């Protein structure tokens, strides 16, 4: 089923990435932690989906964003060598559940969802799933609800201690191709108990028929273990944060707890 | 429910090739199908989509939507393929049939 | 395989309230992308649709008999039950179950690819 079509960009991430890091309930206050978090202001990789879906690095954690109306990016895998030798995660949003699975997959030279689209821009219906040939050794599944103007889409991928934790924010965006200037924070979505070696991972699109893609694109930054004060407002919203590696000033900011 | 026109009936000699008109306000927008009933019998989805078939309806079977005037083909045809046929379109979740069209060979 | 089963009354009286049930195997009510409609047929007439019901519980009704029509479906036996009030002589006809192709996004039914076998109801005194 593997289709062989075969034939980066960057931007300033002002202030996100910022997730609660852990599930303790704060309230109008200002907490120093340290932690896994996206550096302020740096310089995150812009892809567009024509569309490119390379593998990528996974590093020490993963922040990835996308910013589309037709809902094409419909998942991720993640792994080392991403074939049959070892076992993968494969996390795909399909018509109506999210299907989170680990085995030994054997994933195609360039793997994707194949479908089809009515009349209208708005209706799709599934052809076929070209994503792998084999799905040996299945360790894990897991199923529940989609992770799903444009619409914005944030994401955090951890591996800690096996768990393989992601936090996300959905939000409307009314910016043509680039990233928000403000601070929103991710939430806690779901706690994987993997087990499992993830080095590098790979975007999959829903393309269509040979296959394309509609208007969309997507942004990778990397985590970096840093210290950042957190805001709390009386809801126990994180409301602003500040990097305490960014500068002098929030050095200062970050001392004196203010 | 959604207008639908069809034809009543349908005559040819075996060999030649039939056609069955199903005529709408707007199937230049909306997908269209057919189905083939014999007496007695629950009918059998013969195409959908416009123009796919199922598996196991023969390749004598085809047709198109254009213009809001959708068609089925009949290529061939044979002594077997007696039947009422019937189209179908929906209107955004709006149903509707034709009146069905007898066709005899 | 897929196959539907049609069971319930074949006569009921004028006024009296009918209710169809279909047992369907191979496949589950509970299943994404599921969907079952009822169409019915009056000797000698073209078929008419009645209702669907999609796995998710929403629901579709023809707007000239929706006043009459109510549909559910039973999660543990995989069944879809059709319940048809105050009806009258004219409503006489073959009702059939049907699997129901369905888009998605903006959820729309397709097209009616396997069918039941049909059960025939006649209204009278
Ligand atoms: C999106 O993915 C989900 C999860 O894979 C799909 O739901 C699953 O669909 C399969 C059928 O394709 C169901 O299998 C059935 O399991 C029962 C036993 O529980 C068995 O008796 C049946 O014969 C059949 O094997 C599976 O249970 C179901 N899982 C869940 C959680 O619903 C879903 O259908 C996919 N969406 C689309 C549009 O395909
Ligand atoms: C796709 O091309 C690669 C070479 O880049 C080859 O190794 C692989 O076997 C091909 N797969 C298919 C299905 O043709
Ligand atoms: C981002 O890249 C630009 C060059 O395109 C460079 O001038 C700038 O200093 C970089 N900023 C960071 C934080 O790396
Ligand atoms: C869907 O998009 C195509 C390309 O822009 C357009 O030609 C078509 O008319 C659109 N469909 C509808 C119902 O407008
Ligand atoms: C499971 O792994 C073993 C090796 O430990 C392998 O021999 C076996 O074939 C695998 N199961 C499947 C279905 O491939
Ligand atoms: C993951 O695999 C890489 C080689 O692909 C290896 O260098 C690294 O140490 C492995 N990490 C773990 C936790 O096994
Ligand atoms: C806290 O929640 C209340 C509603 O219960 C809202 O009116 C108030 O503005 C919120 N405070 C902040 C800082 O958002």
């Amino acid at each position: 089923q593997c289709v062989n079509l075969t034939t980066p960009a960057y931007t300033n991430s002002f202030t996100r990435g910022v997730y609660y890091p852990d599930k303790v309930f704060r309230s109008s206050v200002l907490h120093s932690t340290q932690d896994l978090f996206l550096p302020f202001f740096s310089n995150v990789t812009w892809f567009h989906a024509r569309f490119d879906n390379p593998v990528l690095p996974f590093n020490d954690g993963v922040y990835f964003a996308s910013i589309e109306k037709s809902n094409i990016i419909r998942g991720w895998i993640f792994g080392t060598t991403l074939d049959s030798k070892t076992q993968s995660l494969l996390i795909v949003n399909n018509a109506t559940n999210v299907v989170i699975k680990v085995c030994e997959f054997q994933f195609c030279n360039d793997p994707f969802l194949d479908v089809y689209y009515h009349k209208n821009n708005k209706s799709w219906m599934k052809s076929e799933f070209r994503v792998y040939s084999s799905a040996n050794n299945c360790t894990f599944e897991y199923v529940s609800q989609p992770f799903l103007f444009k619409n914005l889409r944030e994401f955090v991928f951890k591996n800690i201690d096996g768990y393989f934790k992601i936090y996300s924010k959905h939000t409307p965006i009314n910016l043509v191709r680039d990233l928000p200037q403000g601070f929103s924070a991710l939430e806690p979505l779901v706690d994987l108990p993997i087990g499992i070696n993830i080095t590098r991972f790979q975007t999959l699109l829903a393309l269509h028929r040979g296959w394309t893609a509609g208007a969309a694109a997507y942004y990778v930054g990397y985590l970096q273990p840093r210290t950042f004060l957190l805001k709390y407002n009386e809801n126990g919203t994180i409301t602003d944060a500040v990097d305490c590696a960014l500068d002098p000033l929030s050095e200062t900011k970050c001392t004196l707890k203010s | 429910s959604y207008e639908l026109t069809q034809p009543p009936s349908v005559s040819v000699s075996p060999g030649q090739t039939a056609s069955i008109t199903c005529s709408g306000d707007k199937l230049g927008e909306t997908y269209a199908s057919w189905y083939q009933q014999k007496p007695g019998q629950s009918p059998i989805l013969v195409i959908y989509q416009d123009n796919k078939r199922p598996s196991g309806i023969p390749e004598r079977f085809s047709g198109s939507n254009s213009e809001n005037t959708a068609t089925l083909t009949i290529s061939g045809t044979q002594t077997m393929d007696e039947a009422d046929y019937y189209c179908q379109a929906w209107d955004k979740t709006i149903a509707g049939f034709g009146g069905g069209t007898k066709l005899t060979v | 395989q897929i196959t539907l089963k049609e069971s319930g009354p074949t006569l009921v009286k004028p006024t009296q309230t009918l209710t169809l049930t279909c047992k369907l195997s191979g496949f589950s009510v509970n299943t994404g992308g599921v969907g079952v409609g009822w169409i019915r047929q009056p000797p000698g007439k073209a078929l008419e649709w009645l209702a669907l019901i999609y796995w998710n519980d929403d629901k579709l009704y023809s707007p000239s008999l929706k006043s009459r029509l109510t549909v559910t479906k039973d999660t543990s036996k995989n069944q879809v039950v059709l319940t048809m009030t105050n009806m009258d002589p004219v409503d006489t006809a073959t009702y059939y179950c049907a699997h129901v192709l369905v888009w998605f996004g903006e959820v729309l039914p397709d097209a009616f690819d396997v069918w039941g076998q049909g059960t025939m109801v006649t209204v009278s005194s």
